[PDB]
């Protein structure tokens, strides 16, 4: 996204109906912190949310 | 098993092993004393007979 809100009126999107690879996204090499909680991303995008 | 890593796994399945062991023990006492005055009601009938 070209323009980000702020941090009061941080913006929310809902997702549902597709299909995402995590794994690309966590092997993107890009993100400085890449914490998860409940779950570990490292090939656990096997699950139906 | 299917969300986690195994290094936090292991906490949380010591929880589920505290907890469940701690219900066997106490199951397997109520068993014990249970038994036990069977048992005796078991000699006095004996002793009736």
């Amino acid at each position: 996204a070209t323009r980000f809100a702020s941090v009061y009126a941080w913006n929310r999107k809902r997702i549902s109906n597709c299909v995402a690879d995590y794994s690309v996204l966590y092997n993107s090499a890009s993100f400085s912190t890449f914490k998860c909680y409940g779950v570990s991303p490292t090939k656990l995008n096997d699950l139906c949310f | 098993l299917s969300r986690l890593d195994p290094p936090e796994a292991e906490v949380q399945i010591d929880r589920l092993i505290t907890g469940r062991l701690q219900s066997l023990q106490t199951y397997v006492t109520q068993q014990l004393i249970r038994a036990a005055e069977i048992r005796a009601s078991a000699n006095l009938a004996a002793t009736k007979m």
